[PDB]
């Protein structure tokens, strides 16, 4: 199995770890601040699937600093791990032509 | 901070009834909304959590609805042992929050009190003190005079009252009269009466007893 | 079986300080969060703070002055709320409760009733109460045991250790002169009694102190 075939799964795994470390520590930055909404695991970890998705909705956002900044952790992984998934279909597409034409 | 308020303070239902206790949220907080049960001397009890979702060990009598802003917490068949305060939470926003609660009150057939006066303790005046105590359980409605005669007498110094809140197991109430006197204040008068004028009776039930 | 488990009483003189207990058991996750609440009698239920033991984080309620410091015990599973300099307002039953970060308070423990006096410990003096040789009867009988001259509260008030619940009534407490006093009363069929012995028990926590108390007929 390919390399790029490996980081995409590597990727995978590591995005969820990112998902649910972070639904807990958003948990932790967040309880504290007056009017914050990302207090129960459940919740986060649904505001940290769309996140990484790079979706928002409404408020369901981090108010405190490290709250944000868990969230940009989030995001990153996120589009790091979409964009390599892309990557490797990319390699895998461009190897296969390189054999349809025998090259 | 979410407020959260429940009103009426004070339900009184028919046992057997239906009975519907409201929490309104200041602003909306989806189902993010927990009911609990206190009856009194206890600690809160889970009845219902996210407005509606049943926990296991609860009657079947109970359940949650509502979303948003207005909240009900509701009793099928209500009986004695739903005798209790009630209060709601909210998980939307921090800090959590509870409503002022909501006092539950079954209203039964009147029932005439079972009266019995106690002569003091031989272990009690052994050590300077004497007190005549007398007991009016299971009434109702729960308002009920208690009177103290000595020797013929009307007496009302040393007269301490207590009342319970409607009883759990039955619905009733139920009320303890302690008069207190010295050992010679006890050890110079004849009878102690004890005289409970209620509701069902035009007559007041006594029971008396002399220290002879 | 118990989940958490707090001292039934503490008392302190105003201007003091005080620790109360919460430990735990059964089940317990590093993602668990224990509360506190305060309850003053007559009165609704109060959030304090809360505070997650694998972590040492706590946060408090804002609103109301600040005369707590939450702190745990990773070890012994035990989580410990610092109440200092206390005024009467302080006096309540502070509750524990577990929450496994989802938002409601699924185990409670039984409360630890705070009362910030000047007066000192009393234990209860217990003296039975048997009906007198000239009251007749029917198919029930009342007896009762009075507890008395007290401080501070509470007291547990039992029958025949707990396996005797059927008919008993424990009427509130009343205030006299820095002492409380209460009786409590059980009603059994006429028949059983006495020759199926009736024993009342009473524990008071402030001075860790729990006697019996056999009803018995008078001579
Ligand atoms: C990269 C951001 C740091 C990880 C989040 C830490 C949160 C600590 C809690 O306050
Ligand atoms: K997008
Ligand atoms: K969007
Ligand atoms: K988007
Ligand atoms: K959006
Ligand atoms: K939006
Ligand atoms: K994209
Ligand atoms: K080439």
């Amino acid at each position: 199995s390919a390399l790029h075939w490996r980081a995409a799964g590597a990727a995978t795994v590591l995005l969820v770890i990112v998902l649910l470390a972070g639904s807990y520590l958003a948990v932790l930055a967040e309880r504290g601040a007056p009017g914050a909404q990302l207090i129960t695991y459940p919740r986060a970890l649904w505001w940290s699937v769309a996140t990484a998705t790079t979706v928002g909705y409404g408020d369901l956002y981090p108010v405190t600093l490290w709250g944000r900044c868990v969230a940009v952790v989030v995001m990153v992984a996120g589009i790091t791990s979409f964009g390599l998934v892309t990557a490797a279909l990319a390699t895998w597409f461009v190897g296969r032509e390189q054999e349809r034409r025998g090259h | 901070d979410i407020l959260l308020t429940q009103s009426p303070a004070i339900l009184s239902v028919s046992p057997g009834e239906r009975v519907s206790f409201s929490c309104r949220a200041s602003q909306s907080i989806g189902t993010d909304i927990h009911w609990y049960q206190q009856r009194t001397n206890g600690s809160p009890r889970l009845l219902i959590k996210y407005a509606s979702e049943s926990i296991s060990g609860i009657p079947s009598r109970f359940s949650g609805s509502g979303s948003g802003t207005d909240f009900t917490l509701s009793i099928n068949s209500v009986e004695s042992e739903d005798i209790a305060n009630y209060y709601c939470q909210q998980s939307n926003r921090w800090p959590f929050t509870f409503g002022s609660g909501t006092k539950l009150e079954i209203k039964r057939a009147d029932a005439a009190p079972t009266v019995s006066i106690f002569p003091p303790s031989s272990e009690q005046l052994t050590s300077g003190g004497a007190s005549v105590v007398c007991f009016l359980n299971n009434f109702y409605p729960k308002d009920i005079n208690v009177k103290w005669k000595i020797d013929g007498s009307e007496r009302q110094n040393g007269v301490l009252n207590s009342w319970t809140d409607q009883d759990s197991k039955d619905s009733t109430y139920s009320m303890s009269s302690t008069l207190t006197l010295t050992k010679d204040e006890y050890e110079r008068h004849n009878s102690y009466t004890c005289e409970a004028t209620h509701k069902t009776s035009t007559s007041p039930i006594v029971k008396s007893f002399n220290r002879n | 079986q118990v989940q958490l488990q707090q001292p039934g009483a503490e008392l302190v003189k105003p201007g003091a300080s005080v620790k109360l207990s919460c430990k735990a058991s059964g089940y317990t996750f590093t993602s668990d969060w224990i509360h506190w609440v305060k309850q003053r009698p007559g009165h609704g239920l109060e959030w304090i703070g809360e505070i997650i033991p694998s972590y040492g984080r706590a946060n408090y309620n804002e609103k109301i002055q600040k005369k707590a410091t939450l702190t745990a015990d990773k070890s012994s599973s035990t989580a410990f709320m610092q109440l200092s300099s206390l005024t009467s307002e302080d006096s309540a039953v502070y509750y524990c409760a577990r929450e496994r970060g989802d938002g409601y308070f699924a185990v409670w423990g039984a409360g630890t009733t705070v009362t910030v006096s000047s007066a000192k410990t009393t234990p209860p003096s217990v003296y039975p109460l048997a009906p007198g040789s000239a009251a007749q009867t029917n198919s029930m009988v009342t007896l009762g045991c009075l507890v008395k001259g007290y401080f501070p509260e509470p007291v547990t008030v039992t029958w025949n250790s707990g396996s005797l619940s059927s008919g008993v009534h424990t009427f509130p407490a009343v205030l006299q002169s820095d002492l409380y006093t209460l009786s409590s009363s059980v009603t059994v069929p006429s028949s059983s009694w006495p020759s199926e012995t009736v024993t009342c028990n009473v524990a008071h926590p402030a001075s860790s102190t729990k006697v019996d108390k056999k009803i018995v007929p008078r001579d």
